[PDB]
């Protein structure tokens, strides 16, 4: 603590204001690097409830399968069904259905004898869309929510 | 007792009575015709509470003849050529006698708050300037890191 | 400590120490920009591959509803059709799994529902759904940079060497 207002400034001021600037320096990347700890936790967890949500959709999708290997007429399509019923690995199952969706649609409404809707192939890409998109702005919501509240907890230490 | 060496001692009692905001400068205790200068970024400016020193040379033509001053820090800016000299207007031609040390440091310090295109002494700080503005502040925040790590003994 | 907490702490500390604190915080958050990027990324292209298992459902919920016997049954799909909500249908499938299945195998119906009205809709939906998030990244970059920008004051505000040297 030296100053002297209005005599000039002595290197003892100087080395003064050169770690008060390096503090400076230092909480922008301290409070910019922390919040980025926040948004990691928020993207991690967001990835492990994504992944585990998908186990009912994967499951009952296996179950209209196996129900209709039995009674389909193309060889092509038997295989393509057995390779969805034995593939034991979520992951792997998941990305089979999203890519294939709208053939494996059809084989179950062509099986259970229900009309394939024309216009399918298009319904079921702008459906998996807006799903996408609602879960994209939810999150970037809360990205700004808890990015908000992490700030504001900030502020309220200085005040 | 010269007129140039008579006119800088006044130059130093301007210094040492009224210093100039973020300013500070001092001859050698044994030559009055070389003074370590230091330049405080101003704020709101990418240099910002950068600590930049300099180094001012004097003849007897002073205040006839502008210094020959130049930087002692490493610095980042489209005005400030590689071997610490400055492109400023003031320093070249609009040399006027009115121009004592406060005068000089504060319109290099005012070179950081609005720099002046069109002379290019950095061509990548000019550049950048106008094309990569992040990048140029990223160069410019690290001159100002490297900066700090003097410990200014030309201040005592 | 090893860190200077509060910015009277800094007189304690010397200089290499503090670089040393400032280089460590810096690559931190660069390297935290690299992972968030790369984790952002992941989560929408998991986020894809759900969407892609979980619509077709609904897809096949679409197509039969029109023809279901129980009123109780023709409520519970158009539920599970107009739920918007991604975390919603998960749980609505998975704990209702065994009876949309039986619905879709027993409850088969024709092609009826307006095959291309719901495809504009849809149009509609995604085209609004793209620029909203879009407004809400750039509040988010905008909120980012106001914090900060704001935190930022407080330092020099509270910083009795910049109240000597501009005062």
């Amino acid at each position: 603590e030296l100053s002297d207002p209005s005599e000039p400034l002595t290197q003892k001021d100087v080395i003064a204001f050169q770690k008060e600037a390096l503090f400076r320096c230092l909480n922008k990347w301290r409070v910019k690097a922390n919040q980025l700890v926040e948004e990691n936790e928020v993207l991690a967890a967001g990835l492990s409830k994504t992944t585990e949500s998908v186990s009912g959709c994967c499951s009952s999708i296996v179950v209209l399968a196996r129900s209709v290997v039995e009674d389909c007429s193309d060889e092509q399509d038997k295989r393509f069904l057995q390779q969805l019923i034995n593939t034991e690995d979520e992951h792997t199952l998941t990305q089979i259905i999203s890519n294939n969706s709208a053939r494996i649609c059809e084989l179950i409404l062509k099986t259970s004898g229900s009309n394939i809707s024309d216009n399918i192939g298009r319904l079921q890409e702008l459906e998996s869309l807006t799903l996408t998109l609602q879960k994209l702005l939810k999150s970037s919501e809360n990205k700004l929510k808890k990015a908000t509240e992490y700030y504001e907890n900030i502020i309220a230490q200085y005040d | 007792s010269t007129p140039a060496r008579r006119r800088l001692m006044r130059d130093f009692k301007r210094m040492k009575e009224d210093s100039p905001p973020g300013v500070s400068a001092s001859p050698l205790p044994d030559n009055v015709m070389i003074w370590n200068a230091m330049i405080i970024g101003p704020a709101d400016t990418p240099y910002e509470d950068g600590t930049f020193r300099l180094l001012l040379e004097f003849d007897e033509e002073y205040p006839n003849k502008p210094p020959h001053v130049k930087f002692l820090s490493e610095m980042f800016h489209p005005n400030v050529y590689a071997n610490g000299e400055i492109c400023l207007d003031i320093l070249q031609n609009r040399w006027t006698p009115t121009y004592d040390v406060a005068s000089i440091l504060t319109s290099i310090q005012s070179l950081f708050n609005d720099p002046n295109p069109a002379s290019p002494a950095n061509v990548e700080a000019a550049t950048l300037f106008q094309d990569h503005k992040s990048q140029y502040v990223k160069r410019v925040k690290e001159t100002v890191e490297k900066s700090w790590e003097d410990d200014m003994e030309d201040m005592a």
